[PDB]
């Protein structure tokens, strides 16, 4: 089934800088990728759906892009509340699967 | 009104119903089969439309036994419906023509 | 009963027969050709259905001369069958209409 | 002249119009969706033709909601048009035949 | 004999002719376009058959302007031919039925 | 034609442990993969069909998974009677072919 690779597993950036998390699918999944944020002790939170579509309640700072096998979740000017783990999840083919996760460090 | 026009309208309403139940049952049939793509409802409804008009690009199609059976029903319902319309247009044309003469 | 309805029923039974012999002969035609996928019966019967309704997603199709000839027969039998039904629905509609008047 | 022949001609002109607006609106609908291929007009017009004749090779197809809606309209317009022609050919044949007798 | 049956037979002979010229002209149209696959005659004739029955698996399709134009002609000739047969079967059914009564 | 690669060719596990045999196809074959067991001096025995479907008479301990190009045959809590060679076989495309085999060692 579809393997989603998130690398690097840890990303370190300077306050206010531009960060980009990467998710690579083992085969083509159009734009059927979704992004979640899970802070320490929290439950996952949907950030972007279908690779680039915004969700209500999520800061405008968050954006996504890509199609096919390569996907990026971007954060314009990262801040402290963004410190968390980030997961991608694909719904193109059964069963749904999750990437292994990227931790954001500031 | 005329029987042919009623059968047509009836077939169209029924088709819209088969497209919606067809989308629902396809997702239900296909989730659980590794590799299947007919698994979310918006694209399944689109799949149902292109199957009923027999266009079949595919971009999506069922891989399980029940998804395929559901596929055959959608095909048949659309082919029958579109056929019932042609047939009603012929009935209408035959009548007005016998008059024009 | 009415000839048109008999021809229809007859065409439907015949179609079911062409779908089954068609599945059997497609596998027989295609095994032996490197790369061919129309080689097990359950998926070939499904292939036969989608060819007869002319939907053709595709997910499967013949690559040999005889598999293609068998494909053309299935196509024609389905197109003719579905056409015979439309035609019978027109005959029925023309008659009841001449009555409604 | 005869109503059936006028409806036919009318449907053909209308189809040519749906094929052109359909090509225009498909590109308009699909540009902006990552991965979409129905994005330049010459190939979209070809896509419109193969959708209306319900041939659907697929080599191209819409991936957005509005491109798909535009696709359904093209399908229906072509299926209806081709059906209106069959129906007119039946009307013509029914008339000349009642004469031959 | 009856006009409808003559038009049918005529359409069938003409279809066989369009399938053969269509195969010839498709190869002629497509060789010279990098990546094209509709370039040898046996598979082009098969391509012509699946386009005329509007089945369109796809396994092959034209990528040039003239190959596509040739494709549209094959589509139309097959859709018209199969439609002329349905129409003739309706004419035949309408007549025998008026008799059965 | 379709090459089926089974690696490693020998797998060693501790009694009761979880074992996983891998089969990789040279191109995508949906779920048209089947698994066989052949004990020393025995004839092959069907264990799983179509990648994950169970067969009657086979211990519940045996399971399969995968779709596309990557397939796994799993054994939950291996025992001595499981010592054998294991083969995958594809029926997606003509001709049918077999993987080279993985030996289970305890
Ligand atoms: C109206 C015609 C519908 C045809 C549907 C064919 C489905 C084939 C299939 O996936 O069938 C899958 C199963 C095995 O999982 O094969 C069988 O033993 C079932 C016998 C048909
Ligand atoms: C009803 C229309 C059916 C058309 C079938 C075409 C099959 C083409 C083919 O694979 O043919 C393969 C062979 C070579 O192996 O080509 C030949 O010399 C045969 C001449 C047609
Ligand atoms: C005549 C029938 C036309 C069917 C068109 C289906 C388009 C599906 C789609 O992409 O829809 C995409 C959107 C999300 O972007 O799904 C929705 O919430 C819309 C509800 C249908
Ligand atoms: C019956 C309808 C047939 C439609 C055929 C469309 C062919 C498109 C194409 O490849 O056209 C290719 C060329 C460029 O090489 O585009 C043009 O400038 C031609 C204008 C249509
Ligand atoms: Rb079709
Ligand atoms: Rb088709
Ligand atoms: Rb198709
Ligand atoms: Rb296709
Ligand atoms: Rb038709």
């Amino acid at each position: 089934d579809i393997l989603l690779t998130q690398s690097p597993a840890i990303l370190s950036v300077s306050p206010g800088e531009r960060v980009s998390f990467s998710c690579r699918a083992s085969q083509s999944i159009g734009t059927d990728i979704h992004w979640y944020q899970q802070r320490t002790n929290g439950s996952p939170r949907l950030l972007i759906k279908y690779a680039s579509e915004s969700i209500s309640g999520i800061p405008s700072r968050f954006s996504g892009s890509g199609s096919g096998t390569d996907f990026t979740l971007s954060i314009n000017s990262v801040e402290s509340e963004d410190i968390a783990n980030y997961y991608c999840q694909q719904s193109n083919r059964w069963p749904f699967t999750f990437g292994s996760g990227t931790k954001l460090e500031i | 009104s005329a029987l042919h026009w009623r059968a047509a309208g009836a077939a169209t309403v029924l088709l819209v119903i088969v497209l919606l139940a067809g989308s629902y049952l396809a997702v239900l049939a296909e989730r659980g089969a590794p590799g299947a793509q007919l698994i979310t409802y918006p694209r399944a409804l689109w799949w149902a439309c292109e199957t009923a008009t027999t266009v079949g690009y595919x971009d999506l199609y069922p891989v399980t036994l029940w998804g395929r059976l559901v596929a055959v029903v959608v095909m048949v319902a659309g082919i029958t419906s579109f056929g019932l319309v042609t047939a009603a247009l012929a009935t209408w044309f035959v009548g007005r023509e016998q008059e024009r003469r």
